[PDB]
């Protein structure tokens, strides 16, 4: 069970930036993931959410747009793009498997990659 | 004249074991008060009671197609005053999983794809059984290059939450070359 | 939407003490609530999902209880090995909320 982040890293608040999840030792596909962000400050809030094979998508209330989620299952990867960076968008990202679906727990937590901009 | 506002019994009713209630604030003395549900007043029946005299609704025998937004609307002189429509989610069993490729074999090699679907309220908690032994706590069950005689009874397992009820369908598959 | 908040800010106990943390939601989550603990500089990792059940084979200290609004975790025994950084999360539906946190 692996999941390695990965992110450009410190970018211009006027710039954009991809993150990626790569997994290894479980079925991509049949596993629905999502995006759990952490700051100091405000503490873990969840960001994005992603069903299997594409399909039915869903973002917090606080932006309704601004955030999108594609993942490829033949290469394993779950992409996260994000434009118009602003200073509380500094966070350290963990993408995360899901239990029966949309309704279940976080599992198979990753390493993560910390970000500022 | 204030605007009318509505309040609720429980904001997730589940299926056949809640009743709602609905109470809308004015309460004002010498009024009348009537009741929308979806465009429509005083639907007569025996399952919508109002009570209190004319202040109070309540419904029994909660399914999922009572998902109707209710309004409550003082009836004066000048007052045309009606509350803003609320939606109510009813909290419905899971139904007959249904297993989108119905076909009952398949061909050696074949990326064996099931999906399970349920038609719950919230997402069904979805699980995979292969010959009585769990495999998966998934949606999707995805094996690929399968090999002759590796088949069998598949199983889906749906369950809710709410309402604690099992839901399981089993259907056989096979591959003979 | 679903705001989550922990009662105990932090505590500090002995190793074999009884400890119990409790988290509460602001609406009505059935049995959904599960608790995820962190080490300092450590990727958080799932514990007691549907409130009732044990995740991955982790010993049988940890134990959670509660229905409705209210949610709680004790560990009967506590370990040498000191846990901290205990966060409850709902996950009913979209949107995901978590909780403050409890440090020990
Ligand atoms: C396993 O099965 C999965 C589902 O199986 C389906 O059901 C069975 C019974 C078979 O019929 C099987 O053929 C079915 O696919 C399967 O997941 C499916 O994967 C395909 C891609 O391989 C998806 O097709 C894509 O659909 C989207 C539709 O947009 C969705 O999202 C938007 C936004 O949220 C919604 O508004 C829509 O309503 C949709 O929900 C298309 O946009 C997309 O287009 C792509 O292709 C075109 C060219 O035609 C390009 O121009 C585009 O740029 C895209 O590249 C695809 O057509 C399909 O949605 C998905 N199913 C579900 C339910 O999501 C999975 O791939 C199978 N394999 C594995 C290993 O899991
Ligand atoms: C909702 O209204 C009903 C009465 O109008 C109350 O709850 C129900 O009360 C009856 C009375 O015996 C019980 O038979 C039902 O089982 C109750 N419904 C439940 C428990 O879901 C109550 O005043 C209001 N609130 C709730 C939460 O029921
Ligand atoms: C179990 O394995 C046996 C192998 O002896 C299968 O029986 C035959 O398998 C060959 C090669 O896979 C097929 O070409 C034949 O058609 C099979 N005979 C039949 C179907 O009568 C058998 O299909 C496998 N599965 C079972 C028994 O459920
Ligand atoms: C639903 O209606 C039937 C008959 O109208 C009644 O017997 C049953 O008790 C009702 N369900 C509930 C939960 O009251
Ligand atoms: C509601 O008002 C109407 C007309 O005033 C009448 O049916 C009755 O007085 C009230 N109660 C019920 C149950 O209809
Ligand atoms: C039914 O209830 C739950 C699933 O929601 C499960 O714990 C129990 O074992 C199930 N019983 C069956 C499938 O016989």
């Amino acid at each position: 069970v692996q999941l390695q982040e990965s992110g450009p890293g410190l970018v211009k608040p006027g710039g954009s930036l991809s993150l990626s999840c790569a997994a290894s030792g479980f079925v991509f596909s049949s596993y629905d993931m999502s995006w759990v962000r952490q700051t100091p400050e405000r503490g873990l809030e969840w960001v994005a959410y992603i069903s299997s094979g594409g399909g039915i998508t869903y973002a917090p209330s606080t932006v309704k747009g601004r955030f999108t989620v594609s993942r490829d299952n033949a290469k394993n990867t779950l992409y996260l793009q994000m434009n118009s960076l602003t200073s509380e968008d500094t966070a350290v990202y963990y993408c995360a498997a899901h239990y029966f679906g949309s309704s279940g727990p976080f599992a198979y937590w990753g390493q993560g990659t910390l970000v500022t901009v | 004249l204030p605007k009318p506002s509505i309040s609720s019994n429980n904001s997730k009713p589940v299926e056949d074991k809640d009743a709602v209630a609905f109470t809308c604030e004015p309460e004002a003395q010498n009024t009348t008060y009537l009741w929308w549900v979806n465009g429509q007043s005083l639907p007569v029946s025996p399952r919508l009671q109002l009570s209190n005299g004319n202040r109070t609704l309540t419904l029994f025998n909660v399914t999922r197609n009572d998902a109707r937004a209710y309004v409550c609307g003082i009836q004066n002189s000048v007052s045309a005053n009606r509350s803003d429509p609320v939606t109510l989610d009813v909290l419905y069993g899971p139904d007959t999983p249904i297993i989108s490729p119905p076909d009952s074999s398949y061909l050696s090699g074949a990326n064996l794809n099931l999906s399970c679907h349920s038609a719950s309220n919230p997402s069904p908690q979805y699980s995979w059984r292969i010959n009585g032994i769990p495999q998966q706590h998934t949606q999707v069950l995805f094996i690929a290059k399968i090999t002759p005689n590796n088949n069998g009874t598949y199983a889906c397992f749906v369950s809710n939450l709410a309402t604690g009820r099992n839901n399981s369908i089993v259907k056989s598959i096979t591959v003979s070359a | 939407d679903i705001q989550m908040t922990q009662s105990p800010a932090s505590l500090s106990a002995s190793v074999g003490d009884r400890v119990t943390i409790t988290c509460r939601a602001s609406e009505n989550i059935f049995s959904y609530l599960a608790w995820y603990q962190q080490k300092p500089g450590k990727s958080p990792k799932l514990l007691v999902y549907n409130t009732r059940t044990l995740a991955e084979g982790v010993p049988s200290r940890f134990s959670g209880s509660g229905s409705g609004t209210d949610f709680s975790l004790t560990i009967s025994s506590l370990q040498p090995e000191d846990f901290a950084t205990y966060y409850c999360q709902h996950h009913y539906g979209t949107p995901f909320t978590f909780g403050s946190g409890t440090k020990l």
